[PDB]
């Protein structure tokens, strides 16, 4: 998922 | 744009003097988290295991607020590691300096949030006598401050469930476990608390 | 023309500062390209592989354009890859960290093109099971920006074909196949695009 | 609060010259300690030995003191190692250059006294002949200042016994005895002492 | 058992 | 007089910004040379040869022209090779980064000549089979620069012989044939030549 | 008297440019002088032997004199290597990069003389054949300045024997002889004389 | 070709 | 024999 | 032995 994902997790911390 | 957000680096980084880390009077809460890549190698004459993983920390800090509105609604940016603090997190028994496999550059938010996941190569003090059977082996590694105590730095994670999702596919091991759980040490002689992030890794070769 | 081409590099690098990177406002397009050399490790110990190839980056940037008509007819100029902001493209399942081969140096034209081509050593997982048969095994290894989203920086290649054309003619592998993808990941959580390049690799022990 | 730990660093490190080491009218007392965590290689064939431990310096610079009343009653802080003078302790018989496996980072207090603990990998000379009897092996190592006799700089430890309480549990070897003694050495020539701390370690594999 | 560990070593270290 | 010698540095560096490379208008030449000193290693399993050399690199700017006589009598200087521009002159099929084994000092004569020889180690791309043959084996590597063409820096060497002279005495290797070839190459979709020096070298095990 | 030694190395190092190094009109001697401490490796397959050792240098700089009447009677000060000019002395014949095991610290005398004392690990050229003999076998390295001529730096030595006081009682090898010998050559087209020492060492696995 | 060569795909940045 | 040692040859640049 | 103490040598080096 987004949180398994470096730059996703960065550019949606609200989440991950 | 481009424009606004170079000013807003100049007003964060160039008008104040960096933070000095946290203090008993301003503490800090640190986020860890683990993303476990592989296992790529076991060395059951010197006891040691390398692990590659992404290794997530977050914190908050009001000297890195600023208000979008003043900055042509900018929420967030990217910076390298080296032009803010960073924790100073470590393993505590690994064998040889960690390598770091990723570029350093952190997020910033707009409330003063900071991430930075850097992906790292860790050579760790490890048995793994039993890897080659049923019941596996269980490693363990401790990840706390260096120098400050749970009265300055509180580390949390936000999950004791270590990630696998990216765990390599045909990687040489199986994992059966693996955990991220949070251990608080009291000293008699002393009223402060320590906190460290134990890494528990069950795993055997793969059949 | 020397003292022209002082003066232009003095006009672009000391007068403004640094690009701070691309937003959303202004995203940037990066083309990636590869040129295998050889294979020049397969362990199937550990389940590394390891690559020795060229990888080439282009870019492009408004702050870095100029009239050549202004300095002396300068058309393009070279320069440190240590003078001018680069992307953080990342292998993402990389063992080691990457060595570099050659020197770092960039090319600069008038239009504000970069093109930036440092010669690498890639570990990376992949089991070369198959390695030593007929059918070959098939490695591959993603690359990616490791901070920003697909609406900051795209990436894209120029052709999904590896070049083959300096691939050491005594390696001890045969590629059977070797391209370089572009592929696109979505979150339902979030509206932005992640985008990786996809280096697969397919090859055999020659015999 | 913050304000004040950046003015009193400020005042420490920017406002005065740097510590010029100490001579014999302004001499100087570094406490040295181990914490032995693992014999982690021993090669028979090269006579090397690989220790892994955290190595505890503490010494005390007239030049770091402050008034805590002065300083919102700030009595310490942590700050990078490389922006103090550090002392020049060494070990004898190392093979290759030591490695830093944690933070290096200090603990500087209003009296001026300094606490440095660096983890680190040593290599150094031992003939493991007979590691693996029941009688075991004794190795040993001496650390003391590469240029600074015992009137510049005397060594010391807190206590004879390394500290074994962190032995990883699992280690291949069993520890028989290990200890760190200050020795001190005249020569026929000379008035000055030279010191050293004798790390001295006897050990078999753990059957 | 504080002597041990560095962090706590630093913060005690008129009896480490 | 070091007066003379400390006045001519001076001018030549400081004075101006630094000389900023070779142009098509202001081209360059440099001279390679390799004096060949043993075949260090032979890896057969990785196709992978590391040679031990002293590579020769001489260039002339005007840029760097005085007169003897307003400085001393002074015809020439000694200067860390950081302090000026050297060619990116590159080996093209190494596996592992450079090492260089020697001070990088460059000599500097009024004529404005620079002269550049440093010791490295380079493991570089080569299939050693039929080494233990009478016959041999060749393995050969490409230098040259990473990013000027030949309507930059002209390429040569002034004897197409490599220095064999300190070629180790008992060495593990017999040298049947060492040559330095500059090459010309044209692309159809260019113009411009491109200039590498082909290092050759032809040996086998010794008896 | 700390404010004294603060205001010395002011007023050499600040105030005053560092030496550029001898010419031929302020030429400099360089005394060389080696403490062996082991044979750490010795590779049969490569033609590689390790040693470690203590290497002495000493000079005298008529820029580094001063009255120790002018600057609280002090005689003499340390400082790091950085601080200063050091000789450009080489192994001739290593084969890797040399490793320093030592603080890079010199001594400074107010007759400007230094002396300068790193522990390194090198590795050199060495056909060991022999050494599991009765006669053993003998190296030899090659140390000498790489980029100045002996009218620029001569080299000599105190004693032709290599201090052996420290050799590693359990060393796998007994020294039968060590010396340390200069040598001096001219070559027929040129009038100034280079120099080195040569380093040559016979040993054996020992009885 | 041209593109395989480092330099030479530096000066041809639209071919390669 | 100058031309292959290094400082001599940096030194007679016109010969080596 | 002072002479084999790199300390001690830089200390006195008339002897050392």
């Amino acid at each position: 998922g987004c949180c398994s994902h470096p730059a996703c997790a960065g550019n949606n911390q609200h989440i991950c | 744009s481009q424009a606004n957000l170079m000013r807003l680096k100049s007003d964060l980084f160039n008008r104040s003097p960096m933070y000095p880390g946290p203090t008993k009077d301003d503490p800090l809460t640190v986020t860890l988290g683990f993303t476990l890549q592989d296992i790529v190698k076991v060395d059951s004459s010197t006891n040691e295991v390398d692990l590659v993983y992404y290794e997530q920390q977050r914190w908050k800090l009001n000297s890195l607020m600023w208000d979008p509105n003043e900055y042509g609604n900018i929420t967030d940016f990217r910076t390298s590691a080296a032009d803010i603090w960073t924790p100073d997190i470590t393993a505590y028994s690994s064998t040889r300096p960690v390598q770091v496999l990723s570029p350093q550059i952190a997020v910033v938010t707009h409330d003063g949030s900071v991430m930075f996941i850097p992906a790292q190569r860790l050579s760790f003090m490890c048995d793994p006598t039993g890897v080659d059977s049923e019941e596996g082996v269980t490693c363990a590694v401790k990840f706390g401050s260096w120098v400050y105590s749970g009265f300055e730095i509180d580390l949390k994670t936000d999950t004791d469930q270590v990630d696998l999702s990216s765990y390599y596919a045909s990687s040489k091991y199986e994992i059966l476990s693996a955990t991220q759980t949070r251990q608080v040490q009291h000293y008699s002689c002393c009223p402060e608390p320590y906190i460290d992030v134990n890494l528990v890794v069950k795993f055997r070769e793969r059949r």
